[PDB]
RNA sequence: AGAGUUAAAUUAUAACUAAGCUGUAAAAAGCCCUAGUUAAAAUAAAAUAACCCACGAAAGUGACUCUAAUAAUCCUGACACACGAUAGCUAGGACCCAAACUGGGAUUAGAUACCCCACUAUGCCUAGCCCUAAACCCAAAUAGUUACAUAACAAAACUA
């Protein structure tokens, strides 16, 4: 409002494609999460309910990392087994 | 040096601009400060619009005011700065040169966090 | 080809052309994307309204009026309104988060109207008023 | 970087107040999850919009307009073809991924000690 | 006689310290069809690709020049009392016993 | 705890332009002294950082600046002393926005509810009260050990 206008949340079309624009603008505002606050402040939510879903988001966190952590490392062993049929 | 005094003047001309730094400055020493030294950083366009003494600002120039004073002035200066309508915004920081940098010795790793939960065969 | 994703600063010397327009001389096409309905209004640079087409000025009713098929009938719609006065280029600014906020962009594009930028000015707040309680207690 | 677990959960030992409150424990499960089957959205619209246009102007005689009727059509097709063929393709390629079926199997290769 | 700790002192093993970064050499002993296993003489076997270039150049038998990065694949997991062991280590095949 | 300050929103209020705007699973009622854009004090509340885990005795505390400042050469201890979320009370001031209550609209067999719209006490500031919470990390304070050793579940078992 005060800031100088056009700076901000903006992307240029090139060779006049949309679609595509506006795509990687949906990505800025995605990866920002300004897309999930904008959708979480249209109620309000109290503020244990708040402390209550950061700390499940978190744990959420830890457990998919840890897993993807585990999956990565055990992916050399998908291979062709060797010693098939011993 | 103690404090810091970040200075945002109205965009002017010479003579008015100095005539503003040397009323700044000589109430800063009325209130009992000694000044070390007095940096501009140049004028720039404002980084967004600052509305002060029924005036909306777009530039202003920028001045730092290195100074030391007795603990109890920092309100009585902040008052005068105040009312002064050449001043577009002003404040005054404890002095970036007082606090030390200790040393990072580097990023300490942290372990996965072990025993959380018991033995148990589920 | 050096593309920049960034707009033209108005300090710079930067030259890029609409039919001979700077990118600050440029109209823009306002949309509110509204969960029940969406707005729009094409503006003069100087910001003279030329244009104004609603999902309610198009008569569709209440709740049909929130589809996206609705958002790209107004779209049409105020592009043809904005060509009338003469208005080839226009940049873009989005406004909340609805059913009708790409739709009535490409409305605008379907409606022979040219799209160079496209903005997103939503309000954010950095936590001002406090907004109505959560439905299903 | 995986978040920190240290002085997060409450236990006898901790010194400060609980950060975390995990609903069920945090332990490396042996299987993965099943893939989530996307929702589905309507197709052909835009195509649909436009030849209604096409009609409300012309009153409705079809000889008028052939283009965004048969424009439609296409569409329509295009819309049956991917529902059909994409439904395999997306079912086993997962790109740099596998299949959770060999995932699993993979897991329970190299699985997680909880006990002793 | 010799003592355990006089000969584990002087070992080859001993003396290559950290096994980050080594230059090493190995031989294969298995494959099944773009992968070597390869015996670089420590305790797991490792386990590389076969190159395009000189691809039949590499046989049952053959000595090969690896980079060995871990001697094992270890990792503790959320909730797990011991490690992991993928019973492999890890190492970039380099070229082939320039002799 | 004081004192000072304000970026993003929001609103009084004008200026253009449009007839609608709002609202839902869907409507109605409401408003058209309305809506979009451009300008804007006050008030209130403090995106992101925070995938951090700090401060405080606890309750609590995460916009910015400065001033003052975080007991004990550190065992336990009251009914004594001093504090204590929200709500609530008294008096004065504020009022953007939210909202018990109430009044309208739907829904329903009914609907003194859930859903929609308006609006109040109240949420804010000053001063005084009130002394309650699933004030719960349902795990007393201070030193310790990992020995013996599985009711079950949970956050492993124990000594002084
Ligand atoms: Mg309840
Ligand atoms: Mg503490
Ligand atoms: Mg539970
Ligand atoms: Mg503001
Ligand atoms: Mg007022
Ligand atoms: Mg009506
Ligand atoms: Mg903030
Ligand atoms: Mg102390
Ligand atoms: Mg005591
Ligand atoms: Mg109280
Ligand atoms: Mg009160
Ligand atoms: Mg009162
Ligand atoms: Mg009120
Ligand atoms: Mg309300
Ligand atoms: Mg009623
Ligand atoms: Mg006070
Ligand atoms: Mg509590
Ligand atoms: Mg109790
Ligand atoms: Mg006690």
């Amino acid at each position: 409002a005060n800031h100088l206008k056009f700076i901000a949340r903006t992307v240029m079309v090139q060779e006049g494609n949309v679609e595509g624009a506006y795509r990687t603008l949906n990505r800025i505002l995605t990866m920002d999460g300004l897309i999930e606050d904008i959708k979480r402040r249209r109620y309000y939510e109290k503020p244990c309910r708040r402390r209550q879903r950061e700390s499940y988001e978190t744990c959420r966190r830890i457990y998919n990392m840890e897993m993807a952590r585990k999956i990565n490392f055990l992916m050399r062993k998908n291979r062709a087994d060797p010693w098939q049929g011993c | 040096p103690r404090y810091e005094l970040a200075l945002i003047l109205k965009a002017m001309q010479r003579p008015e601009t100095a005539a503003a730094l040397k009323r700044t400055l000589e109430a800063l020493m009325d209130r009992g400060a000694v000044v070390r030294n007095l940096e501009n950083l140049g004028e720039r366009m404002l980084p967004y619009k600052i509305s002060a003494h029924n005036q909306r600002h777009s530039r202003g120039g920028y001045f730092l005011v290195d100074f030391y004073a007795p603990a109890t002035t920092v309100e009585s200066m902040m008052e005068h700065l105040s009312r002064d309508i050449d001043v577009i915004r002003p404040n005054i920081v404890k002095h970036p040169l007082t606090q030390e940098v200790k040393e990072c010795e580097g990023i300490v790793p942290v372990p996965l966090e072990e025993k959380l939960y018991s033995t148990k065969k589920r | 080809s050096s593309f920049s994703i960034y707009p033209p600063i108005p300090g710079q010397e930067n030259s890029l052309r609409w039919a001979g327009k700077k990118f600050e001389e440029i109209p823009i096409a306002h949309i509110k994307a509204s969960y029940n309905n969406t707005q729009i209004q094409v503006v003069s640079a100087a910001h003279q309204p030329l244009a104004h087409a609603s999902c309610g000025t198009e008569g569709f009713r209440n709740a049909k009026k929130g589809t996206g098929i609705a958002a790209q009938t107004a779209g049409i719609a105020a592009a043809a309104k904005a060509t009338g006065k003469g208005v080839t280029h226009v940049r873009v600014v989005v406004k909340g988060l609805g059913p009708g906020r790409l739709s009535a962009i490409k409305g605008l594009t379907m409606g022979g109207l040219e799209v160079i930028s496209i903005t997103d000015n939503t309000p954010i707040p950095h936590n001002g008023c406090r907004p109505r309680k959560a439905r299903r207690l | 970087a995986t978040p920190s677990l240290r002085g997060r959960l409450a236990r006898l030992g901790n010194p400060r107040r609980p950060i975390l409150k995990p609903n069920k424990p945090l332990i490396l499960a042996n299987h993965v999850g099943e893939r989530r089957r996307e929702k589905g959205e309507a197709t052909c619209i835009t195509e649909m919009s436009v030849m209604m246009a096409c009609w409300k102007q012309n009153e409705f005689r079809d000889e008028a307009c052939r283009k965004e009727i048969q424009d439609f059509f296409d569409c329509a097709s295009r819309a049956e073809a991917a529902r059909k063929m994409r439904s395999i393709q997306e079912n086993l390629g997962e790109l740099g991924s596998l299949p959770p079926k060999k995932l699993n199997k993979l897991l329970h290769r190299f699985p997680n000690k909880p006990h002793v | 006689v010799e003592s355990f700790a006089s000969m584990l002192r002087h070992s080859p093993l001993t003396q290559m310290g950290p096994a980050k970064n080594k230059l090493v050499i190995g031989q294969i002993f298995h494959i099944v069809e773009d992968d070597l296993y390869i015996d670089f003489g420590g305790k797991f076997h490792c386990v590389c690709k076969r190159p395009e270039v000189d691809g039949e150049k590499y046989q049952k038998g053959t000595r090969v020049r690896l980079r060995l990065l871990d001697l094992e694949l270890t990792s503790r997991f959320l909730g797990a009392t011991t490690d992991t062991t993928i019973l492999e280590a890890d190492a970039v095949l380099l070229g082939l016993q320039e002799s």
